[PDB]
């Protein structure tokens, strides 16, 4: 029955873990890069685009970037579906607090929210965790821009800059070294980006068509989240390239 | 993965072997033949009849009792093959189904109609693990106004077809093998015609000349859309016919 | 092995394994005699202790004014059982103004105890009861048991050793229906003594008397009201 | 009785390529007078607006559900909700109350994203929808608003006469009301600029 | 009897970070009949083998190709009746959008809806994965789309693909003969030769069913028009 | 509102004024009453508006399921199956009084459906407020097995009773004609009445309103 | 509305009138108030029109459902308990005067009265309706034991007539139906097929 | 190779092992008989002693289930007398809701059906008992019903379950039952069953007998004293040659 069937999903192994939160992890592991970096004045996202084919239809507004409300957005990492129903799961809290308070809701009680769902399947029920990491960027009159990375455990922590998917540690120790905290403005901030996704995506180099970047700012007192076009990342690569030219023939 | 490859509990619940089957879809089909009978079902131009075999071993068994053949509604009718318990609920079932059709919409459900609901209940069977498919198969014949003669068959797997002519059983690859070189040398199938092809294919496959106790014979025609089961006088007065041919 | 599991695991020998530990259960348990008379029923319990400084855990049980139990396996199991039983009494004397006939309330009890012997999760009740009875049919001795069968008896005993005392009861078995009170209760000590070891003897702490009848509401004799029974036996006869 | 508690006035009217959406500014219980600035008239998209008539709870209600629905709606899809959709997505909101009604009466006044063409349309407490190419009332003074809209439209309007067809409407509409005034503010939607205005009025 | 179903998860993470009831299902899906998706400049093709086993069969008792609305196909590869399954609640999926909204449901909301159903499924409760993938055309704001839904739940847009049998070799020949600017009636000449790359044996009008979806809608093709294509080819 | 439907030899035709008030006054002057329900079945209807509206859409729902899952065309007698258990089920609360006509395989059929949930099957029905006017009409001159043209004069006849003598309706008179052939939606088919002609000019000038304050928002 | 059902030896006659009023208003002037619930089987309905409909479509729904299970013709007082059980549970609810009369092999013609509220009965013949009340004293008059079908159709029809002519509630067409082994015969009598009796003057 | 553990999971050759290994129950049990003749229904019943302790009628295994049908049971006894009353509530809910007496073979139908719901799944156990519903009625005859575990119903002129039933069969093959009264089957029923009980294996065994049929007008009932004493002694002269 029942029993000599059950996966056993939400208990605890000898050593004090939860496998199928570590298995999840992997699958994460596995995912196409995604990175988040703050900056002065504003925030950004920069995923790599795992749908890479020239049968594929031109995609509507971004693969990897999906907007929560007026003021956050987010990128996923993991099982697209799974990601999908998180997502929408967002979009209800955001309206739910919108309805309640008639306010945008704070970006780190969204993920809070979020967060305390993933936990949920992690401890009763008996069902599979979601296999997604996601990071999130937002704007919010209490702390102003910021950055935040949730994991299939249910745990989540704020950055300045951060990475998740495949490479995501060697993306990790090159924002170590790079990032200069409280200086960064958007500008740099791509500049960053472009860099940490070259040396991530080392098989494949740097084409616009290989990544989607969306950038989130504020203007009159409005938040503006904007993906960028495929010629802005043409022109962003073409400037990265010219700095590595410039910087080997100085050396 | 490999050819005839396991993992898990692929042999024991409804879910994906290494590659893709479902090995419990499999035993069930297996489970059909575990019953031993065999049954043909033949469309004509203005009718349907199915032809099932008839086993009574044993003279303390009423053998009025002992059939294979139901009525779903006035004008629909079954052979049902496999394992006899699964075979009356799916009836019953048909039975609910037909009548809650008629109440609901109005007018008598058409033979495809029902064998697509029968076959959507038992595709969930096929996709939730804790219940075993039916081991059974059923066979409708019905009239359709507008296209004429209706033999429709559904299997354990959810998988449902309408059918020129079809067997199920022991021995229906014999007979549709029989069936396929019948109907591929087409000519006008009357009434008389259709019974006889029917009972011919039965007792060629099962090598045995028949006897009006030992087979069981329904038709629905165009002139007569009502299912009803013949006699032992119209069975050997067939039979006769056959013999003498 | 892998059919000793589960209650609804049928072996390829066409047994339910749990269903047989839940009647070792029962033989586990102290051993208890029911016998009746034309006009008696008598429940002897031999009770046991835990420690020298302990009570001799209680062995009957009231049910209703005509009905009593005595107890064998698990208590905690004997007490859900009891407490159904008791509350079908008062349905009976509510709805109808009549006590329960004991038949049907053995009936009702084997229904209840028969549905967790078929369904996943469940177990078997792990108790066996001996019902003393009297209503219209007289006096009635029933047994029932893990497997959700009961048994109308002349005479049972039930626990550990009780085939000592259920070969007594064979012996006396012509001799119960003409005797009266008195004699049916020292058969029935007698048939109890017979599961005791050599050492220990019937005394007036380790045994309980429950007694119903045409004129007499059941009645427990616990410790200085057993006394009148234990007076006039002869010494185990070796 | 229980629509009139709070009292209130909307009204939207066709133009050549625009449309026009104006309410009275009063909230107030009974005879009662509490503030003069009250919304009644929600943006619901660039050219897209919807003005609520009815109890002033349910105003508020239906505004802030109808925001929550319109606000998935547009995130699930990565486009502008047409006026009819939202006309449809109203009915079914006011619909799936039908036995415990909202007691709102919303009008929707708008132009189709991508094409411009105006767009009006009333609804009662339960949603039934009226779509018309001339004008729709709602609220306390319905009558005096179909005088003065029957006496005064005209097809193919430019906004300037739009503007003063149903400020004059509303205005003189709302002097012949008790419980309407306050003040009027109409909203004029072009295809490229939107025109908010507050009338004088009188405020007794 | 007891109604109650298993309430764990039959598809789990795997040591590797994989959930193997998904690839599984995916291998029913390689393994299943043929079908081809090509978005055109105005239409989309579908076109999937249906070789009946026998001559028994009545090849139009079932159909392959499915209406949703007036306005979005479906076609699959994989198992036949989950697909009987989500062409149901495809159905009611959209009617459901409709009674809402009173406008036909945009092609890539109903995938979304259909794909969060089979996401579903890897998920919940004593069930496995659906075992088909989900071809689905539809013509919305003048324009065409051409989706696939796959057993997780993932849908992607294409212009072009083939799904079951020899489905790499198909999508090979898909992307060295497809271009954009095509007809419709091109797209429909290149559907049926990258089936006829797959297929064994002779292809008729009934061995093959095509849908087209355009401006005047979705529609099946009937086998006269099948004949006529496969006259032309 | 005046709704009526006759039985004609090679189908059926539908009609409806297209008056809606709201209590004594005029809400919409052109109101449509004819509601599709599918290709060769239509309705009209009558009483509480949302009520119909919804009962209508919903019934058109399922029997788009329906249709798509038998592969068949719809009969009319699953529309009034469905819409009679629908309203007995409410036990009158949803106030949809229903004229229900189609063409289907057995041939043209005709109901009325009222709001407790009984049905009647008719050669002519009529229904609303103008209802009397229109049946009046109808007793006076239907004859079975008229011709389309005969059918059509009848039908915008029996609405023009209700127009004219019933307060609750007025202006267009809308048909529908089904057939097994074709389906013909004749909206308006007549127009009996229509706005007076102005004999004067209101002031209505640029200028004329007083604004307090004004605010422009240019759209991108 | 009156409806009338009468038992002769080898089967029933049920015979209605055809209005259905709302108000003084005749909704429905050919209405057919005799339902055949089974082949054999007929009921006559008075009261609510949709609560009658609603219940005599449920019980064909049963009773053919039951009539497929058992494989045998029903029992015309299965039909008249099934219509019995559905008019008690809802006998707040429901409006709905039943005459419930056919054939049985096992019994012969039947007639059954379930009146409103729920009880059944068995007479010879039974009557319903609004203008009911104005033919007891007749049809007790005039009822004998014995009546071949031709009899009981011609009492049937003169007991509607006398109800139609007296009663606002009732008019329109006469409809019957004899009900025997061999099958059903319905019929309509209309315009001066319709019993006439003379008003009586000065 | 762990296939035989649920009735939700068949075995790769197409069988349920849980419903045979219940069956095999059933084929452990003593021995019931139940003859159809021309006028009735008569059940007998091997009731095996296995104590001296217990009374007389403890553990029956015939049970009336309605005024009209009668229950001769084999197998786990606390199954038996839940299956008893299933039927006992399927024949009391069909005279409430259709106001008749239930047919046999619909009773048998309905609890065949009953029996078969417990064969699918893995949360319940099948029963392990068969059982045979005999009636009688002028309308529709003397009729006997057989129900296996596995809920296959089927209709009978004789039948026998339980561990001797082959045999018992057999000797039931020798009896012209179809012209035969109930009067003289009851002699017949007792002298088969006393040819089947085994003296060695078994010790002591009651004769349980009841009937149905225009004898006891329509009812099932145990048979009385005076023809049981007979077709007692008339079997125990039959075994002596």
């Amino acid at each position: 029955m029942s029993r000599r069937y059950d996966s056993r999903t939400t208990i605890f192994s000898p050593e004090g873990r939860l496998y199928q939160v570590e298995y999840a992890m992997e699958a994460i592991g596995h995912a196409g890069t995604c990175l988040g970096i703050l900056a002065n004045d504003g925030v950004l996202l920069a995923a790599e685009r795992r749908n890479i084919h020239k049968l594929l239809d031109e995609v509507f507004f971004s693969e990897k970037i999906y907007k929560l409300n007026e003021d956050m957005a987010c990128s996923v990492a993991g099982i697209t579906s799974d990601a999908n129903v998180l997502t929408n799961e967002l979009r209800l809290i955001a309206q739910r607090y919108l309805l309640q308070y008639q306010e945008p809701i704070p970006c780190e009680q969204l993920v809070t929210a979020l967060c305390d769902i993933k936990q949920a399947y992690t401890q009763f029920g008996g069902k599979r965790p979601f296999g997604v990491s996601l990071l999130y960027i937002g704007w919010d009159k209490h702390y102003g821009f910021q950055l935040y990375q949730s994991d299939p455990s249910g745990n989540y922590g704020g950055w300045k800059a951060t990475c998740i998917g495949n490479n995501s540690a060697a993306a990790v120790s090159m924002l170590k070294q790079d990032y200069k905290e409280g200086e960064m403005t958007l500008k740099s901030a791509l500049a960053l980006a472009i860099k940490v996704l070259n040396k991530t995506m080392d098989v494949s180099k740097l084409s616009a068509e290989k990544v989607e970047i969306a950038t989130l700012t504020r203007e009159n007192g409005k938040t503006v989240i904007r993906v960028l076009k495929q010629k802005e990342v043409e022109q962003l690569i073409k400037k990265h390239e010219e700095e590595e030219a410039k910087a080997e023939r100085e050396k | 993965m490999s050819r005839g490859s396991s993992a898990g509990f692929d042999r024991h619940i409804t879910i994906f072997s290494p590659e893709g089957r479902l090995y419990q879809v499999e035993y069930a089909f297996k489970a059909i033949n575990q019953g031993g009978l065999t049954s043909v079902a033949v469309r004509g131009k203005d009718c349907a009849v199915i032809v099932t075999q008839k086993k009574v071993p044993d003279k303390l068994l009423d053998s009025s009792t002992v059939t294979h053949l139901f009525k779903i509604t006035e004008n629909i009718g079954c052979v049902m093959t496999g394992m006899t318990a699964d075979s009356r609920s799916q009836v019953q079932r048909a039975r609910y189904e037909a009548a809650n059709w008629k109440y609901k919409y109005g007018y008598e459900i058409p033979v495809d109609m029902l064998c697509k609901r029968i076959a959507d209940i038992s595709q969930v069977y096929t996709q939730n693990a804790e219940m075993r498919p039916l081991g059974c198969c059923m066979i409708l014949i019905g009239i359709d106004e507008e296209q004429g003669p209706q033999v429709y068959k559904c299997d354990p797997a959810g998988y449902y077809c309408g059918f020129k002519a079809t067997a199920a059983g022991v021995k229906q690859t014999e007979s549709t093998s029989f069936l396929e070189k019948k109907v591929k040398k087409k000519f006008d199938w009357t009434f008389e015609q259709t019974v006889e092809t029917a009972i011919t294919c039965l007792s060629t496959v099962l090598s045995i000349d028949f006897k009006p106790s030992e087979i069981e014979v329904g038709v629905v025609t165009v002139e007569n859309p009502k299912f009803r089961i013949l006699t032992e006088a119209e069975i050997d007065a067939h039979l006769v016919a056959l013999a003498e041919r | 092995n892998q059919y000793d599991n589960d209650v609804t695991v049928w072996s390829p020998q066409g047994r339910i394994h749990q269903i047989e530990y839940a009647m070792e259960a029962v033989k586990q348990g102290s051993a208890t005699v029911g016998l009746k008379s034309k006009t008696h029923a008598v429940l002897v319990a031999l009770k046991r202790a835990q420690s020298e400084l302990a009570a001799h855990q209680k062995k009957i049980l009231h049910v209703d004014n005509h009905i009593g139990i005595s107890i064998a396996g698990l208590t905690a199991d004997a007490r859900l059982l009891c407490n159904f039983m008791r509350q079908e009494c008062l349905d009976s004397r509510f709805v109808f103004d009549r006590p329960l006939p004991v038949s049907r309330l053995v009936s009702l009890i084997g229904s209840k105890t028969q549905i967790p012997t078929q369904r996943y999760g469940r177990r078997p009740y792990g108790v066996g009861l001996l019902i003393a009875g009297y209503d219209d049919m007289g006096p009635h001795i029933f047994q029932t048991c893990p497997s959700a069968n009961y048994f109308d008896c002349r005479a049972m005993s039930i626990g550990a050793r009780s085939q000592s005392a259920r070969t007594y009861l064979e012996r006396h078995m012509s001799e119960f229906m003409e005797c009266n009170l008195n004699e049916l209760v020292k058969h029935g000590l007698r048939a109890l003594r017979e599961t005791l070891p050599a050492e220990q003897d019937l005394t007036t702490k380790n045994v309980s008397i429950g007694i119903v009848g045409k004129d007499l509401e059941f009645t427990i004799y616990d410790d200085d009201d057993v006394s009148p029974f234990l007076e006039g036996l002869e010494e185990r006869p070796q | 009785s229980i629509m009139s508690y709070n009292g209130g006035a909307v009204m939207a009217m066709k133009g050549k390529n625009c449309v026009a959406i104006a309410a009275d500014r009063r909230f107030g219980i009974q005879a009662q007078m509490v503030t003069t600035d009250f919304q009644k008239i929600f943006p619901m998209g660039d050219r897209l607006y919807i003005g609520l008539a009815g109890l002033a709870t349910d105003v508020q209600t239906v505004a802030q559900r109808l925001k929550f629905r319109l606000n998935l709606y547009e995130l699930k899809e990565g486009r502008q909700i047409k006026p009819y959709t939202l006309m449809s997505m109203v009915a079914n909101l006011l619909y799936e109350k039908r036995f415990g009604p909202y007691y709102t009466e919303p009008v929707i006044a708008g132009l189709d994203p991508k094409t411009f063409k105006p767009f009006i349309c009333s609804l009662d407490l339960i949603g039934c929808p009226m779509v018309t190419d001339d004008f729709v009332v709602s609220g306390t003074c319905t009558e005096q608003m179909y005088g003065m809209c029957e006496s005064l439209w005209e097809p193919n309007m430019d906004p300037e006469h739009l503007f003063e067809t149903i400020s004059q409407a509303m205005l003189n509409a709302v002097d012949r009301d008790a419980v309407s005034g306050m003040g009027v503010i109409v909203h004029i939607i072009e295809k490229d600029k939107i025109t908010t205005r507050t009338l004088k009025a009188r405020m007794d | 009897m007891a109604e109650r179903g298993y309430s764990f998860s039959l598809t789990t993470f795997s040591p590797s970070g994989k959930l193997v009831q998904i690839e599984y299902a995916l291998a029913a899906v390689a393994g299943g009949a043929p079908s081809v998706g090509i978005k055109a400049a105005n239409g989309v093709v579908l076109a999937t083998e249906k070789k009946q086993k026998s001559i028994l069969y009545d090849e139009r008792s079932v159909h392959k190709v499915e209406p949703i609305t007036k306005h979005i196909g479906l076609v699959y590869s994989g198992m036949g009746p989950d697909y009987r399954v989500l062409v149901h609640r495809a159905r009611k999926l959209a009617q459901q959008y409709y009674l809402v909204y009173q406008e036909p449901i945009p092609t890539a909301q109903l995938v979304q809806r259909v794909a969060s159903v089979m996401q579903e499924y890897t998920q919940s409760g004593g069930v496995r994965p659906f075992g088909v993938s989900l071809l689905i055309c539809g013509w919305n704001e003048g324009r065409p789309y051409l989706f696939q839904s796959d057993p997780s739940g993932a849908y992607f847009a294409w212009k072009a693909t083939a799904m079951g049998k020899n489905y790499v070799n198909g999508k090979t020949f898909l992307e060295k003969r497809y271009n954009e600017d095509l007809e419709l009636e091109d797209a429909i000449h290149t559907a049926i030769l990258t089936l006829k790359e797959s297929f064994e044996g002779q292809m008729t009008e009934d061995n093959i069913e095509v849908g087209i979806c355009n401006e005047a809608g979705f529609r099946r093709l009937t086998p006269t028009e099948v004949k006529d294509y496969l006259a032309a080819i | 509102t005046t709704i009526a439907g006759v039985v004609y030899k090679d189908g059926i035709v539908l009609g409806a004024d297209t008056r809606a008030t709201e209590g004594m006054v005029v809400a919409d002057k052109n109101c449509s009453k004819i509601h599709f329900i599918s290709p060769n079945i239509y309705c009209c209807g009558a009483g509480t508006a949302a009520d119909t509206d919804m009962t209508t859409q919903l019934i058109s729902s399922n029997l788009e399921l329906h249709s798509l899952s038998t592969g068949r065309l719809p009969r009319v007698v699953t529309a009034n199956r469905m819409l009679k258990q629908m309203l007995f089920r409410y036990q009158g609360y949803i106030g949809a009084a229903l004229v229900l006509g189609g063409v289907d395989v057995t041939g043209p059929h005709l109901y009325s459906i009222y709001p407790h949930g009984s049905t009647d099957k008719l050669p002519y029905v009529t229904m609303g407020s103008g209802s009397l006017a229109a049946m009046a009409v109808f007793e006076d001159k239907f004859r079975p097995d008229m011709e389309e043209e005969e059918a059509k004069k009848l039908v915008s006849e029996a609405i023009a009773a209700g127009i004219f003598n019933d307060l609750g309706s007025g202006s267009n008179i809308d048909l529908c004609v089904i057939s097994k052939s074709k389906l013909d939606f004749l909206r308006p088919y007549s127009v009996p009445n229509k706005k007076g002609t102005r004999f004067g000019r209101y002031r209505c000038e640029k200028g004329t309103n007083a604004v307090l304050t004004e605010k422009v928002t240019t759209l991108e | 509305t009156t409806i009338m059902a009468v038992q002769f030896d080898g089967g029933v006659v049920l015979g209605a009138d055809s209005r259905t009023t709302t108000g003084s208003y005749i909704a429905n002037r050919v209405t057919d108030k005799l339902t055949p619930i089974h082949d054999r089987i007929f009921c006559c309905r008075s009261g609510s029109a949709a609560d009658t409909q609603a219940v005599a479509d449920a019980v064909t729904y049963q009773l053919g459902f039951h009539s497929i299970e058992l494989n045998e013709p029903p029992l015309v007082h299965t039909a008249a308990s099934l219509f019995k059980e559905m008019c008690y549970r809802y006998r707040e609810d429901l409006m709905a005067g039943i005459i419930i009369a056919g054939w049985d092999p096992q019994e012969g013609g039947q007639v059954y009265s379930v009146p409103m509220g729920g009880m059944m009965v068995r007479q010879p013949f039974a009557i319903g309706g609004s203008g009911s009340s104005y033919i007891y004293g007749y049809v007790d008059a005039t009822y004998r034991e014995g009546m071949t079908k031709e009899e009981c159709l011609q009492f049937t029809a003169n007991a509607l007539a006398l109800a139609m002519e007296r009663d606002g509630s009732s008019g329109g067409v006469i409809r019957l139906a004899a009900i025997a082994e061999p099958g059903v015969e319905r019929q309509v009598l209309l315009g001066d097929q319709i019993p006439k009796f003379t008003i009586a003057t000065l | 190779t762990g296939y035989d553990l649920s009735a939700s999971t068949f075995s790769p050759d197409g069988r349920v092992f849980q419903v045979e290994y219940a069956m095999k129950a059933v084929e452990n049990s003593s021995t019931a008989i139940g003859i159809r003749c021309k006028d009735g229904v008569v059940f007998g019943v091997e009731k095996l002693v296995l104590s001296k302790l217990y009374e007389e009628g403890s553990n029956k295994r015939l049970f009336n289930v309605d005024r009209h049908v009668g229950m001769a049971v084999a197998g786990l006894l606390a199954d038996a007398r839940s299956l008893a009353d299933i039927a006992r509530e399927e024949a009391s809910n069909f005279r409430s809701n259709f106001g008749y007496n239930i047919p046999l073979k619909h009773l048998a139908d309905r609890v065949a059906m009953y029996v078969h719901a417990y064969t699918l799944y893995s949360a319940v156990r099948p029963f392990g008992c068969s059982f045979m519903l005999g009636s009688y009625s002028v309308n529709d005859g003397a009729q006997l019903y057989m129900i296996d575990p596995s809920g296959v119903s089927y209709g009978y002129w004789g039948c026998a379950i339980g561990k001797a039933r082959q045999a018992a069969k057999t000797e039931i093959e020798k009896l012209q039952m179809k012209e035969m009264t109930c009067r003289d089957v009851v002699k017949e029923v007792a002298k088969i069953i006393y040819i089947v009980h085994d003296e060695v294996k078994d010790k002591a065994f009651e004769l349980e007998l009841s009937w149905v049929g225009e004898i006891t007008n329509g009812r099932h009932e145990i048979v009385p004293k005076d023809v049981r004493e007979e077709a007692e002694k008339y079997a125990k002269e039959s075994l002596k040659e």
